[PDB]
């Protein structure tokens, strides 16, 4: 536990060469009034100052609770130092808060998201896989005090679900699920094949943040859809029984999609001017779950599936942050 | 002659990041002013901002006289709040008693250009109200 | 991009040969 704590704290030290030098540079050139005369410069300094400020308040805990621990924590935990060992619980909490902060703060990360789950090849098996995936995300939402709004659900004929599109709203939703987005691989002995040979099926997970008058048509099938024709992507809703609400819901999803199409394209263009495989796998035979990206493996698949692993997500988030 | 009040926490040594060389826009050096501030501080508590007159003469040696601690900070300190209010009329974040305000008022009397402390108290109350705290 | 990627072959369904199974018969063993 102590070792773990130390490790955690080491990350915090990792942002000491950033904070000091940066701060010095800012005061030396940016703080100046004759530099200030240009707005852009001022803005830059403010951004730079923000970095400094984060490092100030949260490092104290790392330093202050570390140095004061060892004198009283050494020999006694149970008698007289039962406060003094769970005094470092506070430190742990602080550390966690810091880490989480580092992970988040990035563009659109607070605004809720609407993940579509798409199956892969396998046909019947694949649909089941999709369903399973959906279930896990639902449980994650449940776990994390969220409220899920079920928009698209479409059953596959032989078994399972073909297509789904599920929208959760609450406290930093997108942030958590934004990494997941991509292919999830189901490496397990099919219940449908009599042979019981191991199979591999897949699932895309499209995850997007939530964020014309004659070039859209709205058609009823009490069901509803909002087909923005110029781009050419449709959305279809079936959540509520009341029509107007459903329509409204559809509208927001479509809007989100529009934004998504724009932003990614723009980014690509910029890159032009200037993962390969599955992200995750779940290997039920082996009781074994490798995220291929970020090199973590959980050995209780069931736990992961029942309710999605926050820890894994955090790791993924960290990786994403680093890449950013 | 270049007199302006513009600074932060007195106790923290050499606060160059918030304002810093604005006082040093004129011919007086950055080192001096900071030093002066530091000197001033030892007579009073650290952590709070303070304003001071900046009469920048041609000789490069400047006269200076402190004023009372910022109205706002003082007001806050009796309240026991960091963030005062965002949207105060819609919901109250905190509140103050009048006696405390009155007490606060009396200690500033030297810098406060007024004889009646009652007036000062009422001003303080008004300020508090503005901030977002129903007396 | 997500959709087509899924469609592409690298994500085709994989099945494995069997060692004591039905389609097992290895004419020549891995090693001599």
């Amino acid at each position: 536990n102590a070792s773990r704590n130390a490790w955690k704290a080491s990350g915090g030290i990792f942002d000491i060469p950033q904070k000091e030098t940066r701060l010095k540079e800012l005061e030396r050139r940016l703080e100046d009034p004759s530099l200030w005369n240009d707005p852009e410069a001022a803005r830059k300094v403010s951004q730079e100052a923000a970095r400094l400020r984060r490092t100030v308040d949260t490092f104290r805990s790392l330093e202050s609770d570390l140095q004061g621990l060892l004198e009283l924590m050494e020999e006694l935990p149970a008698e007289e130092r039962e406060a003094l060992k769970p005094e470092l619980e506070e430190a742990a909490k602080k550390l966690d808060e810091l880490y989480h902060q580092t992970l988040l703060n990035f563009p659109h990360a607070e605004k809720n998201a609407i993940l579509t789950i798409q199956p892969g090849a396998g046909g019947t098996e694949a649909c089941d896989w999709a369903e399973m995936l959906l279930r896990m995300y639902t449980r994650f939402a449940e776990r994390q005090g969220f409220q899920v709004e079920v928009v698209d659900l479409t059953p596959g004929p032989e078994a399972g679900i073909d297509y789904a599109q599920i929208l959760v709203k609450g406290e930093n939703a997108y942030g958590l699920l934004s990494p997941e987005a991509g292919v999830h691989r189901l490496v397990r002995p099919s219940p449908f094949d009599a042979s019981g040979r191991r199979h591999t099926s897949f699932a895309g997970v499209e995850v997007i943040p939530e964020v014309k008058p004659e070039e859209l048509r709205i058609d009823v099938m009490s069901a509803v859809r909002v087909v923005h024709l110029p781009t050419g992507i449709t959305v279809t809703c079936q959540t509520t029984r009341s029509q107007i609400k459903n329509k409204e819901l559809a509208l927001k999803i479509l809007k989100a999609r529009l934004y998504e199409l724009e932003r990614k394209k723009r980014e690509e263009e910029l890159k032009a001017l200037r993962w390969g495989s599955q992200i995750r796998s779940y290997v039920l035979d082996k009781n074994y779950v490798k995220d291929h990206r970020t090199g973590l493996m959980r050995h209780d698949p069931e736990n992961v599936l029942d309710g999605d692993l926050m820890d894994l997500i955090w790791a993924g988030l960290e990786w994403k942050a680093g890449r950013r | 002659q270049a007199y302006v009040k513009l600074q932060v926490a007195a106790g923290m040594a050499n606060p160059s990041p918030p304002v810093g060389p604005a006082l040093g826009q004129q011919g007086v050096n950055i080192m001096e002013f900071c030093k002066a501030f530091n000197a001033k501080t030892d007579s009073i508590e650290k952590g709070l901002p303070i304003p001071v007159v900046i009469t920048v003469y041609a000789d490069r040696s400047f006269t200076f006289v402190t004023k009372t601690p910022p109205a706002a900070v003082l007001l806050k300190k009796a309240a026991g709040i960091k963030s005062g209010s965002g949207k105060p009329n819609k919901d109250k974040v905190g509140k103050i008693s009048r006696a405390q305000l009155q007490e606060i008022a009396q200690t500033k009397a030297a810098d406060m250009t007024g004889a009646d402390i009652e007036a000062m108290t009422r001003s303080i109350e008004g300020t508090a109200r503005s901030m977002g705290l129903v007396v | 991009a997500i959709e087509a990627l899924l469609h592409d072959p690298l994500f085709r369904q994989r099945v494995e040969k069997n060692k004591k199974g039905k389609g097992s018969y290895m004419r020549k063993g891995k090693h001599g």
